[PDB]
RNA sequence: AGGACCGAACCGACUAAUGUUGAAAAAUUAGCGGAUGACUUGUGGCUGGGGGUGAAAGGCCAAUCAAACCGGGAGAUAGCU
RNA sequence: GCUCGCCGGAAGACCAAGGGUUCCUGUCCAACGUUAAUCGGGGCAGGGUGAGUCGACCCCUAAGGCGAGGCCGAAAGGCGUAGUCGAUGGGAAACAGGUUAAUAUUCCUGUACUUGGUGUUACUGCGAAGGGGGGACGGAGAAGGCUAUGUUGGCCGGGCGACGGUUGUCCCGGUUUAAGCGUGUAGGCUGGUUUUCCAGGCAAAUCCGGAAAAUCAAGGCUGAGGCGUGAUGACGAGGCACUACGGUGCUGAAGCAACAAAUGCCCUGCUUCCAGGAAAAGCCUCUAAGCAUCAGGUAACAUCAAAUCGUACCCCAAACCGACACAGGUGGUCAGGUAGAGAAUACCAAGGCGCUUGAGAGAACUCGGGUGAAGGAACUAGGCAAAAUGGUGCCGUAACUUCGGGAGAAGGCACGCUGAUAUGUAGGUGAGGUCCCUCGCGGAUGGAGCUGAAAUCAGUCGAAGAUACCAGCUGGCUGCAACUGUUUAUUAAAAACACAGCACUGUGCAAACACGAAAGUGGACGUAUACGGUGUGACGCCUGCCCGGUGCCGGAAGGUUAAU
């Protein structure tokens, strides 16, 4: 059992987008963003628990950040990692 | 049996092959093989010690017994094998017990004669006996230097040791080279010439024969420039220099024998 | 024409990397000399 | 803009292509 | 069968023209040689500078080689401009 | 949007390496883009990469690297044992369909599969850092069996023709379906089985190997493809409807056969040759100490787990290496039609492009080409360059020769189309049908249907029938080098180097020699029929005289002669 305030620090926010709402609407599957170090199992111990839901697979991908230039000078923002939370049918969540 | 080949195409004009029927078409035996890993001439440090050597077809070692230990167990000649490792033919025989192992082939061997190394072993082509017990006289192979350390003599295609004298503790030995050498009297020997002895019958024919055992092309030395070698330089042909090596030793007719701990065991040089 | 840089990361880290440098006593002085300088890229190594 | 690399080293001559234009005559 | 033959891929580079502040710091076009072999190619590895390697042209060793490159002795010396 | 043109063994598609957001959408046009730009791989903002089966990681090792101790060395450090790293190679498993602006073998639907776990039940010799097997391997060649795929027919749907004709021997399109599971085929290899014994495999062994004896000829291993299932499914031309004209929803016919056929598969095969063709683990098995009724073992079942990282995009290129949006270079995979020997070449399909300045004019001159009166190398250093020859089949072919060649010598004839032989032949394929059977993916017979050269004869057209592209100029004398090869990346490809061969000479093994202050290593896990050096350079006839000089070898009586 992975303790809860490693549970509490795994998530950061959820991931709003046309492909996470289509995702939500036809698969009922949750799009977030979470710490880069979360593995699968943390991340569904989370959401069942902080979420009191039943979570059926999590997919997770990394995304690397974007080169961006303020001003002049260049600069590049940093890698996080999204994770497609598939939730079981019947299941509801905000 | 040699064979001259038809000129069908320059490289084949003058190519003599060494055809022996009786070896055996088919895998040697494995447990009795081991990784060769070719070298390039190069020593542990890269740099190419003895030059000329380089590439030709990938070869397995076949592990031969020299030492020849197998006292009174008596062997069967199971068939007779190809080694590239050796201008010399391969037999592979079978003891009673159940060990099968290789041997440098005999003049005379065949499939299924006996042979039996030992003291008591009998004289014929193919026993290992102690020159002891060996008559004064008699052609040996896979001779010892030293006992026990296994045969290091007369181990190419066709040669033979003439046993000439024994003096007690040494027998004196006929090289094929022509020198006479002292020879502790409890090294083992094996009887008889060694087999193929039409090798050196045999004519390449071509430059890629050579490439296919590993011999690199040799440049000579006078078609260089002065920093590569003594003999470079000149403005046409020119050689107006005493032989030398590419370090400047000479080569026509200096000796370079500097063992002055085996000198007790040369009774003559050869010539 | 072939040109003489053919990239490759493994070859490039072998031979020049930081492992690689500090492998070697004169290696551990290259790197001391960078710090010194105050170079920002240390070694190849990303 | 950010526009150096045109006299540097005038690479230009670094260069050194060929010269000699087939001229030793003056010899 | 063949370091066999003709001939694409592939490797090479015999001739001519163009181009020569080029399209290109050696190439294009039309022809050309080898093309189952001493072939060619991918990846990785090894050999280090008076040293390597070299089917040997003083060839090649990062567009640099009758002794690489970088830093240092070093503001070498220069009866020379 | 309609036409035109180009590639099409690529100028199409998928990747690796490499790059690293160039991907998609919105917006902007200052700069960049060799022009303008509303456009963009440009600026700005947002979005986008989903895996138990792909790959990496991981297990395993090669070359090689590092290297506890160790040996060696002024120091630094060098080499290297046990080990440990190191892929480019070995090792478990997933397919089809659908969908996004952008991902998919990753999501969804369907159908599977693998390896580990724990726990149940039955059964009961388990056990390795060790032994054995296997993994496990070359080149070339020959067919045979297939498939991918294609063509034609059938079938279904649609059409009846802008200009003569077109209800037909007419036109267009479609006719797809996987992994898996079952079957074990063409075909390849192999003698099986039982008992006894045994100086071997470091000890042991029931294993392997080897001796015996008896019995049975018929069992086993491997194995493409096919067939069945998967699949009453999915897909599917089209329709039916809404329609932001982009699309979304619903419905959905036929979905067969023959022939040809690979460079792919059986094939890691078979035959054959000499130059004699990785390792280790996984896997199978054997026992050792040990464990003694416990542990563990396999068999079924249930359940759980299969993490982490990569996944966008270019990838013969405007995104990589070339300073450029550079006519260069870059490894693997796929390989449609017609003609054709062909992956050449010509025209096309799928698909992708028209190469980021145009518009005129139609001078000299230059570039790349076309044709040319008469002559035909008179040009020129020189037939440089051009032009010409060019295919298949048959006839025929000299000197010389190492008897192989020369030789495609040279030179010449035929070549289209239509009809007949024969409404399409020989040949290939092979059905129905019938018979037999140790019964099946069977064996005969049988010839339907399909496919289909080549030849002769007759006729006919044109100036011309290898009609285009493609595609040898030939011969004579002679120098050099035997040949194939190699070489001055970037002015020299040659008579230069190499070569097989020959000779001399050194070398007896802790070999000579070479790299190394050394240890060591190569030579070589080789042993004088071997290795090194030197010169010559196939083959044929040959290789003559000189040892005075310079070298080298041998000598050791005398002279001279160092340190001491
Ligand atoms: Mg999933
Ligand atoms: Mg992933
Ligand atoms: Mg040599
Ligand atoms: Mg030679
Ligand atoms: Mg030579
Ligand atoms: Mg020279
Ligand atoms: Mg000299
Ligand atoms: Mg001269
Ligand atoms: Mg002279
Ligand atoms: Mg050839
Ligand atoms: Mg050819
Ligand atoms: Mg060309
Ligand atoms: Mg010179
Ligand atoms: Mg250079
Ligand atoms: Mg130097
Ligand atoms: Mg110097
Ligand atoms: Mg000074
Ligand atoms: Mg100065
Ligand atoms: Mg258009
Ligand atoms: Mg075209
Ligand atoms: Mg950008
Ligand atoms: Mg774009
Ligand atoms: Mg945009
Ligand atoms: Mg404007
Ligand atoms: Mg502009
Ligand atoms: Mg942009
Ligand atoms: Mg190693
Ligand atoms: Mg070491
Ligand atoms: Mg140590
Ligand atoms: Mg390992
Ligand atoms: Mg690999
Ligand atoms: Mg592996
Ligand atoms: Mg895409
Ligand atoms: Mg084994
Ligand atoms: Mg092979
Ligand atoms: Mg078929
Ligand atoms: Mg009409
Ligand atoms: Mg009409
Ligand atoms: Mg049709
Ligand atoms: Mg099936
Ligand atoms: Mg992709
Ligand atoms: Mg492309
Ligand atoms: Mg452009
Ligand atoms: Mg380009
Ligand atoms: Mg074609
Ligand atoms: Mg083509
Ligand atoms: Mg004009
Ligand atoms: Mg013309
Ligand atoms: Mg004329
Ligand atoms: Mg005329
Ligand atoms: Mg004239
Ligand atoms: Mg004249
Ligand atoms: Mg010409
Ligand atoms: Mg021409
Ligand atoms: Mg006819
Ligand atoms: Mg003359
Ligand atoms: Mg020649
Ligand atoms: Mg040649
Ligand atoms: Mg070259
Ligand atoms: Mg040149
Ligand atoms: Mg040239
Ligand atoms: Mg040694
Ligand atoms: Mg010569
Ligand atoms: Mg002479
Ligand atoms: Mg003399
Ligand atoms: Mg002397
Ligand atoms: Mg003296």
């Amino acid at each position: 059992m992975i303790r809860e305030e490693r549970l509490l620090k795994v998530l950061r926010a959820p991931h709003v987008s046309e492909k996470a709402s289509t995702a939500m609407e036809k698969s009922n599957t949750i799009v977030l963003k979470v710490a880069k170090d979360a593995t699968k199992a943390e991340i569904k111990a989370a959401v069942q628990k902080l979420f009191e839901v039943e979570v059926e697979v999590v997919n997770t991908l990394v995304v690397k950040g974007k080169v961006k230039r303020h001003g002049q000078r260049i600069g590049r923002r940093s890698d996080w990692k999204k994770a497609y939370v598939t939730l079981k049918e019947g299941q509801n969540l905000d | 049996a040699v064979v001259k080949c038809k000129p069908t195409s320059p490289g084949r004009r003058h190519v003599v092959k060494v055809v022996n029927p009786e070896l055996h078409k088919g895998k040697p035996f494995a447990p009795l093989l081991e990784k060769n890993s070719k070298s390039g001439g190069r020593n542990n440090n890269g740099r190419i010690t003895t030059r000329h050597i380089g590439g030709g077809h990938k070869q397995a070692y076949r592990i031969v017994d020299f030492k020849r230990n197998k006292d009174g167990i008596p062997a069967v000649v199971e068939r007779l094998e190809y080694d590239p490792n050796r201008s010399a033919n391969i037999a592979l025989v079978l003891y009673k017990d159940g060990e099968r192992r290789y041997i440098l082939a005999p003049k005379g061997l065949k499939a299924g004669d006996q042979i039996q190394s030992g003291v008591d072993a009998a004289i014929k082509p193919g026993n290992t006996l102690p020159m002891r017990n060996i008559p004064v006289g008699s052609t040996v192979h896979n001779v010892e230097m030293k006992p026990g350390k296994g045969g290091q003599l007369a181990r190419s295609a066709g040669t033979y040791v003439q046993i000439v004298a024994r003096d007690g503790a040494y027998v004196t030995l006929r090289l094929r080279s022509g020198e006479m050498r002292k020879v502790e009297a409890d090294c083992r020997a094996t009887l008889g010439e060694v087999g193929n002895a039409e090798h050196m019958l045999r004519v390449l024919g071509k430059a890629g024969a050579a490439r296919w055992r590993g011999v690199r092309p040799t440049v000579r030395g006078t078609a260089m420039n002065p920093v590569d070698h003594p003999h470079g330089g000149g403005e046409g042909r020119n050689f107006g220099k005493h032989p030398v090596t590419p370090w400047g030793v000479q080569t026509k007719g200096k000796k370079t024998r500097s063992n002055k701990r085996t000198d007790k065991f040369i009774v003559r040089r050869r010539s | 024409m072939k040109r003489t840089f053919q990239p490759s990361v493994l070859k490039r880290n072998r031979s020049h990397g930081f492992r690689a440098r500090m492998a070697t006593k004169n290696g551990r002085q290259v790197l001391a000399r960078r710090r010194a300088k105050g170079r920002a890229r240390l070694t190849v190594s990303k | 803009m950010s526009g150096k690399m045109t006299g540097i080293v005038k690479w230009f001559n670094a260069d050194k292509g060929f010269g000699f234009i087939t001229p030793d005559d003056g010899s």
